[PDB]
This record gives C-alpha cells, structure tokens and sequence, in this order.
C-alpha cells in the first residue's frame, strides 16, 4: 500500500530553523520525484518544492524562496525540507506529492499529474 | 632447387621445392545486439539536478 509519513512541525515559535521529513513507499525513491505542497488549514494547497530521479530540485513558492533548502536520503525514502522563519503563510500542511510521469518528463523532470 | 638438391647442375624431371599458403586479408568480430543500452538521460544527460 501506499502511505507517506510527513512531519517535523508542531509547537513552532516564530524565528527558528527546522527539517520536515516525509518517508515514500511504492515506488523506487531515486527514481521519482517527491514534492512538497503546503496547505494551511483552512487555506488552499500551495506548492513548495520539489526532488526528482537526479535529485532536480527546482524552486520555492513566492516570499520563501531561499529560506528553505531542500535535500534528500535517497537509501531510506527521505526528504528533509529546510524550515526558516516559519510564519502565517510559511506555515501548513507539508503535503509530499509523487508525479505520475516516469523518467524523462520533458527538458523538466516530473512534476505534473501528482495525483498521488 | 639448386639450393634444394646442393649441386650446380640439375637433370630433366621434376622436384618439389617449397610449400604455397595462402595468407589472411582482414580480421572478422562478431557479437548479437547490445541490449546493454543506458539511460543516460538519468545519467549523464541530465536536465536539472
């Protein structure tokens, strides 16, 4: 089956650093592309970033770009997200995403049709 | 066959002298299809890391 675990936040005051972690099953990690996509809850999703079969990462949503900084464990299925200044619109729900495409997505690595 | 039979001097009839072998023009290398392909796209080449 299949079940992504997502966590790392909680009681967190404004002003810190942290590392959310989401662990993938069904499929083979290095191989696909997890994405982070925020939904605060009562606000609409949000997408964050994103790590593919190269690890090609591309990007952050509008006022955090680069206070985050993405990075993967590709052995045991990880995916560690930077948490800097984590405020009303930094935070929601860090929802981990996988693209339906296979490799080569086209040049961009897939990211689309994250039904999952 | 003056050096074959040692002697200046060489009588009618018939002597075998030497042996003729053809030689080799070219090499030959054979080997099913590769089937061994890679995804370089992953690999090498690669869009964005």
């Amino acid at each position: 089956q299949v079940q992504l675990l997502e966590s790392g936040g909680g009681l967190v005051q404004p002003g810190r650093s942290l590392r959310l972690s989401c662990a993938a099953s069904g499929f083979t990690f290095d191989d696909y592309a997890m994405h982070w996509v925020r939904q605060a809850p009562g606000k609409g999703l949000e997408w964050v970033s994103g790590v593919s079969w190269n690890s090609g990462t591309i990007g952050y949503a509008d006022s955090v770009k680069g206070r985050f900084t993405i990075s993967r464990d590709n052995a045991k299925n990880s995916l560690y997200l930077h948490m800097r200044s984590l405020r009303a619109e930094d935070t929601a729900l860090y929802y981990c995403a996988k693209a339906v495409e296979m490799v080569r997505g086209l040049g961009a690595d897939p990211e689309y049709g994250m039904d999952v | 066959t003056k050096c074959t039979l040692k002697s200046f001097t060489v009588e009618k009839g018939i002597y075998q002298t030497s042996n003729f072998r053809v030689q080799p023009t070219e090499s030959i290398v054979r080997f099913p299809n590769i089937t061994n392909l890679c995804p370089f796209g992953e690999v090498f080449n690669a869009t964005r890391f």
